[PDB]
């Protein structure tokens, strides 16, 4: 009935933590490797695709990683339509933010805000949070870039280099001994198709199965640019940087 | 008084999925087999309606319906779970952007806003999903046409060519076969004959099969003579005559 | 691996009194666990065992028999009884990146 | 919403909600902290290995009440960060009220009282946090130890700690540290917590921070630069054989 | 776990445990009827059973006025079906209050398929597996019927009825419905109607029946009635005359 | 277990749940109540089991007649029985001030099944387990309706419940052939006594009681009356006097 | 499994019953004995209330209303000291609102489906508490035996408690002379001490825990304590 | 008389052929006492101005409320948007409270990014629609302006014409009125870039 | 389990009947009301060499005249610092004066009981009825002293001498005979010590109890780690003059 069916899966369980946050990794665990990359002229960030066909059209080309604000992006591990919840939740608080005191919002406002929604389901009310994990991406006239990454726990920490979805340990042990304290943004990329090579099964890498939206210092003038990349441009970005396949 | 009950939906199994969403593809497997294509000279919306009866009229069975004059859909598996959401749609766009601006939003973030509600009703307590997925085509301002896949889940697919229902791996490969640069309205038509009539068997009329083409604007269509600011309502559906003289072209 | 929803249905007070879970070893644990094992093993002079000692995630005996065994069979090959220093970082990872995995719970 | 309650009260008393959390503190990294005269020093540690981070672009367990108020817990993350913002509009709403900076005996009563509708009034369920309180009184220089357990239960302490293992490292400070004589310098005070630190996290000290809590606002982070001084300093009696 | 035999959730045959019994068995009632469509009117009959001496026939219905031009046929349990009958007489006249015309069946058929179709969402509330069928004229399509299922499927029916017989008439109703290649009943003169019905319907039963024992009624253009029992033993002995 | 007892939410593949099938035996077990539907009125009747002489005769009364115009009578549990008193009554008083008029037997009859067919949707709200009895005179007629702890009611001549309630109808079929539209219901009032009195020979164990609340088509015409006096020890003597014994 | 058609409160029991009530029913013999009777003019309840210990008193079931009028409850009280003082505010909100004397029908009628409510709308336990509830009016004094089913009638006598069948049945042969002689309240009482000596095998009479109370005509409502009942020990 | 008519000011707006002139004053005060002699009237995101009229509360402060949607707007289409498209959400927003309605009427002018047609909007404070092809304007002093470019402007002027037009017209309707005047800034709408000019006037 | 509202077969809550395990897992108690004050003390033991007894509180004051303790988990001893202190102030906002013990005691277990699965207008939320045993006790304008104790049940009862706690079955068998109506106050100091010290598990210390009094002119006073101390002298000296 109403009772039996239902055994508080929210509450402490007798592992002595949460099903719903240790069932959620093989949930991350299916969803596409997104690696977040820090550098030091803008931040680096990429993502997989799921099941990418000959037929698939790519135009908007943004799944599994959004831009909030000029100066900030996110992106998300999961299924896609649990995020969307929250990818224009964010922007909602963030333009609360602009009608406040009219300014650009540092990150670190915004990690922990949305960090008590999912974790305000298992609190009280009886709901279920979501088994996306979050990354964050955003500037600052003071620390400068910022990179996070946040889970379904509320768990938030900085990174220069994350690496979340499948091959997890995998992705983060080769970043870890080939990170440098000054790359650039060419210098991030190639580091980084290498490795999303060995996440998958597939055969190399190719354009369609790469997700990558990225930030830079200023285009014209020298402060304030972003721009997600195409598809074709991304075709193009294999030969800048000497890597076909 | 009413809905006491707080608890969510099936919490995670030792998948990695919801059982909830993987049972849901069963009832597209057993439905109606539908499909779409993006020729950007036409966009043909083609399914079958099955008749489990011969006092049953399909004349009175609409699968495609209109949301908005440029914008067609097309669902699979269990009927009336598209009917209630057309009755939400309809009313959820009329909160959005059609009252707000002066044209609705397009079909990229139209649906997105629509399918967020059906993953609000896999998520809030009480609440119970659906077991369909909607094809959903459409006209943007900029972007032209568009054609969309949406699951129970209602992440947003921009595919080119695809079909679901039943046979959908086997009618899937035959719509990549067939592809060039831009195709044409009639061209979409006759390779969907092709596909959806000889993948299944036992109908073979018009008034068991729904086509729909979008882009042609007819001028009675307009009621009005006044000065055509818009086109029209590219959204288009051939009568029961109409259906079985493409069967003959091919 | 768990018995704690097993265990009230036989232990019961007092026949059996015995608990023992698997521990993380500290700095002292892990030098006599790999340090022994290397008692019959021959290796490059030039390579201390205790590099890999200091930063480690949760690698226990178990752990280290294949990375023993894997090194092995890489120097083998050549037919020499001593194993160079390459084949000990790649025969960690291998290990590290399959049956070790965390729930990925920082802070608290 | 839901109308019952989501725990349910122990025949013996061993309740499944009491049960594991004070076991999340088990899970988690330990909080020490000693207090002092003038003064009182809470230490940390971190659990991540490899680290990619600095310690101030990244809060952990740093959180402020009143200005000379330095709050430094491990129970949880999220659930403990519910708890200080309600804290800091419950010292506020003594600022619009009492005018006055409140006590820590009723700072430690109010993360109780939020914990104590949790065990008692269903509809949501307690946490796991356990909340080490320090800080002073107004013009008073007199700090103060409260160990508050998840079940709303408190007491005064001093040289308590919680984490991993940290009844065992209490016992080293429950003999050399003496409760009614406590130092005086400053430093005295990590050098008996850098000696406690050693215990559990060992090498690594990257992860180890300390956070010395001083009145007039004033807050000081040790560096790693510091905390090796003392470390050599352990090495120099213990391994001579008298 | 995994059973809906209290909770509502998806089973492994990708078909829901409630909406199986609510298909199974919808003839505990025991009874049949039929619908039939003529030309500017519609006739219904059903069978009708009365196993006691002291039952009023006139209280006893499965045919409830909604509209004026508006019947209904219901098969089911007796309190389930009157559930569905005092929504939808209170949903007719919410037509009028919200326009000022009269219900038509593309409306009402849809309002009680889409708040059973809610049932689905709800898993606390029960929905109703009761044969729910919706029979009027409308003035410019002419006689229509729309039957909506407990798992929210109405489309057009020429014709339609209950029980395990349902595919017995079915099969002679095809038949005619075939060599003349029209779905309603092109004949005029309804009171030669209800007879055509019949004939089918003994072929199911082979059996007569009394002035209060069949439950008959007549849609005719802007008006629905009930046939009484002199009208409905008039029918049954003229009958005989004929064939 | 099976789903029909503990939840009523669920379909039976015999169309009633177990949980309805429970209410049945629960009002069988109670006391046999009648009723009398004839052109001169509608009859009513009851029984109230002594347990010990502590007990006082003439002060329960299981008939609750609504205003004047509407009898009605209950078995099985109490406070099920009462529940629908509070109710009937209640819409009564409301009808009258909407329309300004007394209400219908028919339109009476509505109210009651829709609280039955409402509370089986809801598997949280706990169905009626008790059988309703009412009737009384309108505008139009003397109409008996019987409303069953499933919620089916349609027209009825006549009323049983308890022990025998198929068994005290035989009677009634008897009158039946006697007077075809009943005639005199004075004398229905005598053999109301006479068909309680049928049950009494398997359920006699302690001294009797009985009670007769009636209306009436033309002594009353829409007024509320009650058997005592001569009245009331005539009808309990013509029981007993075909069976002295 | 006697969980199903036990611990559901909405469940039906095969013999069409509610296994909750029948844990209500042998409340009644775990709590304090209790006698009371009607015999009209006056009205006489006297009720024996064990305490914990030698050096502890017990706590007082009995609530006073008005002064022509009483109730007596037996068994446990775990709700009483709400549902009797939201019945003891309806007593007063009868005699202010309505003006009513509150006679034992109404009085028992909304408490019969108010305990229903709990099995009715999910979410809440039922009460399961006897009262023995007297009032008086025009028509004389009235008993009102309230059991967790929602028992509503009428009796001259009834003692419910613990062993307290032995005061109920003995007391029907003479319940007639008691009823028929009126004005001495004071053989009255006695009545029900007799009944006490029987309801008891095991001690002996109290002093300080037997608990009487009274109501008529002229005299008020009152509970005897103390001094009060010396002369009835 | 209009509590939003205390600060004082108009925004006026014109259009041309492939241009579109559009202008406003600098003065900000309340009555006949000025505060702000930097205060500017004309707010500026996507391809198209906004001008707005009125009291401050109405001005600056809900000037975050259309910026709310309009940024919601970016962060999802991520493209521009129609003069007529926008201007519903104006007129929509006031007729949701017909009790509390807001007393500021918008001036919306552009030229559009794909057709190439100017295009000028905007409306009164309770949302009245007027769009015409030469001139929309807001406030109390937007009396003089229906007028004056009746024997000025002419059917397709260049931009260089068309600036000297609305100029010339909004130096002299500030002198004549009490809430205009102090400067005047004039904006030249073009297909791409929007060329800034300062003006100087009477200052007393 | 199953749903809270199972009875006992007594009929009887399972809440309410577990609830007296949770007492013996606190600290054990013992108030005694005398001719003279009120005796109030607790049992503090130690939990560690380095904890301190200064700043926690196992003996509140509602009020001036009156007093209160607890023996159990603190978490429910606050619940009536908002409901009991808050009822002493209100009646004080109406009628002014010192509330009496007997309707203090019966006033508050009306705010001290409130639970069950939930209801709209009453908060029935909380799970646990009680988790803490606490003492009610107070000087009377009319009566006089009068100690009462807060049941774990939620019942009230009159006690002359009260034993709560774990060592309340060995403590309370003794009480019989050791309580008096000649009891003083300075003979009830050394009386209450004395059963703690079978009691205590370690040596008496001032850290270990804390000890309290009602006085009809000072009021609720608590006793001094100083005062406490001298007390403790006391017995030592006491002890060895019995033999």
């Amino acid at each position: 009935g109403s009772r039996r069916y239902d055994s508080r899966t929210t509450i402490f369980s007798p592992e002595g933590r949460l099903y719903q946050v240790e069932y959620a990794l093989e949930s991350i665990s299916h969803a596409g490797t997104a690696i977040g990359i820090m550098a030091s002229d803008g931040i680096v960030l990429a993502a997989e695709r799921k099941v990418t066909s000959t037929l698939l059209e790519q135009d908007t080309s943004t799944e599994k990683l959004y831009k909030l604000n000029d100066k900030i992006a996110v992106a998300v591990a999961g299924l896609t339509a649990d995020a969307e919840i929250l990818i224009n939740t964010a922007r909602i608080h963030a333009q609360n933010y602009l009608k406040t005191y009219n300014e650009d919002i540092p990150v670190e406002i915004l990690v922990r805000r949305l960090s008590d929604i999912k974790q305000g389901y298992t609190q009280h009310g009886g709901l279920r949070p979501f088994g996306v994990s979050f990354i964050y991406a955003g500037y600052d006239d003071r620390y400068g870039y910022q990179l996070y990454t946040s889970n379904p726990s509320g768990n938030y920490t900085g990174w220069k280099a994350i690496s979340v979805g499948a091959n997890t340990s995998a992705a983060q042990t080769l970043l870890q001994m080939d990170y440098k304290d000054d790359m650039k943004v060419d210098d991030a990329i190639e580091l980084a198709l290498k490795t999303l090579s060995k996440t998958t099964d597939s055969s190399a890498l190719t354009y369609d199965r790469l997700e990558f939206a990225t930030i830079r210092k200023g285009a014209n003038d020298g402060e304030v640019y972003q721009k997600i990349f195409k598809p074709q441009e991304i075709k193009d970005i294999l030969v800048k940087t000497g890597i076909t396949k | 008084m009413t809905d006491r009950y707080s608890f969510s939906l099936t919490t995670f199994s030792p998948s990695g999925k919801l059982g909830q969403i993987d049972y849901a593809l069963t009832a597209v497997k057993q439905g109606v087999t539908s499909l779409g294509i993006k020729a950007t000279n036409g966009v043909v919306i083609a399914t079958e309606k099955k008749s489990s009866s011969p006092l049953a009229m399909s004349e009175t069975l609409s699968k495609v319906s209109l949301l908005t004059p440029d914008i067609g859909a097309v669902y699979s598996g269990m009927g009336p779970d598209y009917r209630v959401l057309v009755d939400k749609s309809r009313k959820v766009a009329h909160t959005s952007y059609k009252r707000i601006y002066g044209e609705y939003p397009p079909t990229k973030l139209l649906v997105s806003e629509v399918a967020k509600i059906m993953q609000e009703a896999t998520q809030s307590g009480g609440v119970r999903p659906f077991g369909v997925s909607l094809l959903i085509a459409g006209h943007d301002e900029f972007n032209g046409f568009s054609l969309y896949q949406v699951d129970p889940s209602g992440s947003y697919f921009p595919w080119k060519a695809t079909a679901i229902g039943k046979g959908s791996v086997a009618a899937k490969t035959f719509l990549e076969k067939r592809w060039n640069d831009e195709l044409e309205l009639e061209d979409a038509i006759h390779i969907a004959l092709l596909t959806l009539k000889e993948s299944v068997e036992g109908e073979f009329n018009g008034d068991t099969i729904e086509l729909a083409i979008i882009g042609d604007e007819n001028p009675d269509l307009l009621g009005y003579t006044g000065i055509p600011t818009d086109k029209g309502p590219r959204f288009r559906k051939l009568t029961s005559q109409e259906i079985n003289d493409r069967l003959e072209a091919l | 691996n768990k018995i704690e929803t097993l265990d009230p249905a036989l232990i019961r007070p007092g026949r059996i009194d015995r608990k023992i879970l698997f521990e993380n070893p500290d700095l002292s644990t892990k030098k006599k666990i790999l340090g022994i094992h290397t008692s019959k093993m021959n290796l490059s002079e030039d390579v201390n065992l205790e590099t890999l000692v200091t930063t480690k995630d949760d690698l226990s005996g178990a752990d280290i028999q294949a990375m023993c065994t894997e090194a092995g069979l890489l120097a083998l090959r050549e037919r020499r009884m001593q194993v160079t220093a390459e084949d000990f970082k790649q025969a960690k990872e291998r290990v590290m990146k399959n049956k070790v995995e965390e729930n990925l719970e920082g802070l608290y | 919403g839901y109308d019952r309650a989501l725990s349910i009260f122990s025949p013996d008393g061993h309740i499944f909600q009491v049960e594991y959390a004070l076991e999340a503190v088990k899970r988690g990294t330990c909080a020490v902290g000693v207090k002092g005269k003038n003064c009182v020093v809470l230490g940390c540690e971190r659990r991540s290995t490899l680290k990619l981070q600095d310690t101030r672009i990244t809060p952990s367990k740093v959180s402020k009440i009143d200005s000379h108020v330095v709050l430094s817990f491990s129970g949880l993350n999220a659930d403990s960060r519910i708890l200080i913002e309600k804290a800091r509009v419950e010292a506020q709403s003594h600022r619009l009220t009492l005018e006055d900076p409140v006590t820590v005996e009723y700072l430690t009563r109010y993360v109780a009282g939020v914990q104590q509708r949790y065990t008692q009034s269903g509809g949501v369920r307690p946490f796991g946090v356990s909340t080490l309180i320090a800080g002073f009184d107004p013009r008073d220089d007199e700090p103060k130890l409260y160990q508050t357990e998840p079940s709303g239960i408190y007491s005064s302490w001093s040289a308590q700690t919680i984490g991993r293992n940290s009844k065992t490292v209490r016992e080293f400070l429950e003999k050399n540290y003496d409760r009614k004589e406590p130092p005086a310098t400053v430093e005295e005070c990590v050098k008996l917590t850098v000696r406690s630190l050693l215990e559990v996290v060992q090498t690594g000290a990257k992860n180890i921070e300390i956070t010395v809590v001083k009145p007039d606002s004033d807050i000081v982070a040790l560096s790693s630069e510091e905390i090796n001084q003392y470390v050599t300093q352990i090495e120099q009696e213990k391994q001579e054989q008298q | 776990a995994g059973y809906d035999r209290h909770i509502t959730i998806f089973s492994p045959e990708g078909r829901l445990y409630q909406v199986e019994y609510a298909f199974k068995a919808t003839n505990q009632t025991n009874i049949n009827s039929l619908a039939v469509r003529g030309k500017d009117c519609t006739v219904v009959i059903s069978q009708k059973k009365v196993p006691d001496k002291l039952l009023d026939p006139t209280t006893v219905s499965y045919i409830f006025c909604i509209s004026r031009t508006i019947g209904m046929v219901v098969n089911g349990p007796i309190p389930d079906a009157r559930n569905a009958a005092l929504r939808a007489k209170a949903e007719a006249a919410e037509f009028r209050y919200k326009y000022g015309y009269d219900m038509p069946c593309d409306v009402l058929a849809k309002r009680m398929a889409n708040l059973s179709q809610i049932y689905t969402q709800r898993a606390y509330m029960r929905p109703l597996g009761v044969i729910l069928t919706f029979v009027s004229v409308d003035e410019e399509l002419g006689p229509s019927i729309y039957k909506t299922d407990p798992a929210g499927y109405y489309v057009g029916y020429k014709a339609t009825a209950t029980g395990p017989k349902q595919q017995e008439i079915t099969t002679n109703l095809e038949n005619h419905f075939k060599k003349s290649k029209i779905d309603h009943i092109n004949e005029e003169s309804w009171e030669k109607v209800v007879e055509f019905a019949i004939t089918h319907m003994i072929d199911a039963l082979g059996t007569e029946f009394s002035k209060n024992d069949l439950e008959v009624g007549v849609a005719t253009k802007d008006k629905f009635f009930t046939l009484s029992a002199e009208n409905i033993e008039e029918r049954l002995v003229a009958i005989a005359e004929q064939d | 277990g099976t789903g029909y007892d503990l939840s009523n939410s669920v379909f039976s593949p015999d169309g009633r749940n177990f949980q309805v099938e429970y209410a049945v035996k629960a009002v069988e077990n109670g006391t046999t109540s009648i009723g009398i539907k004839c052109n001169d009125g509608v009859v009513f009747a009851v029984e109230k089991l002594i347990t010990s002489k502590l007990l006082v005769p003439q002060k329960n009364v299981k008939i609750q007649v609504v205003d004047r115009h509407i009898g009605c009578v209950y078995s099985g549990l109490i406070p099920d029985g009462r529940h629908l008193v509070n109710r009937g009554r209640e819409e009564a008083a409301s009808f009258k001030k909407l329309y300004k008029t007394p209400i219908p037997i028919p339109a009476f009859a509505d109210r009651l099944g829709q609280y039955v067919q409402a509370h089986t949707l809801y598997n949280s709200v706990r169905p009626f387990g008790v059988s309703t009895i009412f009737g009384g005179v309108d505008k139009n007629g003397a109409h008996l309706y019987m409303l069953e702890p499933s919620g089916s009611y349609w027209g009825y001549k006549g009323a049983a419940t308890g022990k025998g309630r198929q068994s005290a109808k035989a009677e009634l079929e008897k009158l039946v052939d006697h007077h075809p539209e009943g005639l005199s219901a004075r004398e229905a009032v005598k053999q109301a006594a006479k068909i309680i009195y049928l049950a009494h020979e398997d359920n006699k164990e302690k001294d009797f009681e009985l009670e007769i609340s009636w209306c009436s088509l033309s002594e009353t015409n829409g007024l509320h009356k009650f058997v005592k006096g001569d009245l009331l020890q005539e009808a309990i003597d013509f029981a007993q006097k075909e069976i002295n014994g | 499994f006697r969980n199903n058609y036990d611990g559901d409160t909405v469940t039906f029991s095969p013999t069409g019953r509610l296994f909750q009530v029948e844990y209500a029913l042998e409340a009644i013999k775990q709590g304090s004995v209790t006698v009371g009777l009607r015999s009209n003019t006056h009205a006489v309840l006297v009720a024996l209330k064990r305490n914990a210990d030698e050096l502890s008193s017990y706590q007082k079931k009995i609530i006073k209303c008005d002064e022509h009028m009483g109730l007596s409850l037996a068994g446990l009280a775990p709700d009483a000291r709400v549902l009797s003082n939201y019945l003891r505010q309806q007593c007063n909100y009868s005699s202010l609102v309505f003006n009513r004397k509150l006679a034992v029908e109404r009085a028992g009628h909304l408490l019969c489906d108010k305990a229903q409510k709990n099995t009715q709308s999910y979410g809440g336990r039922p009460y399961g508490v006897g009262l023995l509830i007297i009032g008086y009016d025009k028509s004389g004094a009235h008993l009102l035996e309230f059991q967790p089913s929602g028992n509503v009638t009428e009796l001259y006598g009834t003692a419910i408690g613990a062993r307290s069948q032995g005061a109920k049945t003995y007391l029907e042969r003479t319940l007639d002379t008691f009823i028929k002689i009126d004005g001495n309240p004071d053989e009255l009482i006695k009545a029900g001490v007799e009944a006490i000596s029987q309801s008891l095998r095991d001690e002996s009479l109290t002093v300080d825990n037997l608990s009487i109370a009274i109501v008529g005509k002229d005299t008020p409502f009152t509970i005897y304590d103390g001094e009060a009942v010396a002369k009835y020990i | 008389s209009d509590p939003s008519s205390i600060n004082g000011g108009i925004v006026v707006a014109m259009t041309g052929k492939d241009c579109v002139a559009i202008a406003c004053d600098l003065r900000l005060g309340s009555q006949s006492l000025g505060v702000s002699n930097k205060f500017e009237k004309i707010f500026h995101y996507g391809h198209v101005f906004l001008g707005i009229t009125g009291l401050a509360t109405d001005v600056t402060t809900l000037n975050e409320m259309f910026r709310y949607k309009t940024n919601l707007y970016k962060l999802k289409e991520e493209r521009a948007i129609e003069p007529e498209t926008f201007t519903q959400l104006v007129s929509s927003s006031l007729y949701e409270r017909r009790f509390g309605p807001y007393f500021v009427g918008p001036v919306v002018a552009g030229i559009n990014s794909k057709s190439g047609k100017p295009f000028i909007a905007g409306f009164d404070l309770i949302g009245c629609i007027d769009e015409a092809k030469d001139f929309i304007v807001s406030g109390t002093a937007s009396d003089q302006l229906f007028g004056m470019c009746e024997s000025l402007y002419e059917p397709n002027l260049e931009p260089e014409d068309l600036f000297e037009t609305i100029s010339q017209a909004l130096l002299n309707a500030a002198d004549r009125d009490a809430l205009s005047g102090w400067g005047a800034v004039v904006y030249i709408i073009k297909k791409d870039e929007v060329v800034k000019r300062y003006l100087k006037m009477r200052q007393d | 389990d199953r749903g809270v509202s199972t009875f006992s077969p007594e009929g009887r809550l399972f809440q309410v009947e577990y609830s007296l395990e949770a007492i013996k897992l606190g600290s054990t108690a013992i108030g005694i009301a005398t001719k003279e004050g009120v005796v109030l003390g607790v049992e503090k033991r130690a939990t560690s060499p380095l904890l301190e007894s200064d700043s926690i509180e196992k003996i509140v004051e509602i009020d001036r005249h009156i007093g209160c303790a607890m023996s159990g988990l603190t978490a429910d001893a606050r619940s009536m610092i908002e409901h009991a202190r808050t009822a002493a102030v209100t009646h004080n906002l109406y009628y002014d004066e010192d509330i009496n013990v007997e309707s203090l005691t019966q006033s508050v277990c009306d705010l001290a009981l409130r639970f069950g699965e939930g209801a709209s207008g009453e908060e029935r939320l909380m799970s646990r009825p009680f988790g803490v045993a606490l003492l009610i006790a107070g000087h009377d304008a009319d009566d006089g002293y009068q100690l009462f104790h807060a049941e774990p049940s939620g019942t009230f009862y009159r006690y002359n001498a009260k034993a709560i706690g774990s060592g309340s079955e060995g403590a309370q068998a003794e009480l019989l005979n050791e309580w008096h109506s000649s009891l003083t106050l300075k003979e009830a100091e050394l009386l209450v010590l004395k059963i703690l010290k079978q009691v205590m598990e370690e040596k008496l210390d001032e850290n270990n109890a804390q000890l309290s009094c009602i006085t009809k002119q000072d009021g609720f006073k608590i006793y001094d780690n100083e005062k406490t101390a001298e007390l403790i002298k006391e017995l030592k000296e006491k002890e060895a003059a019995e033999s």
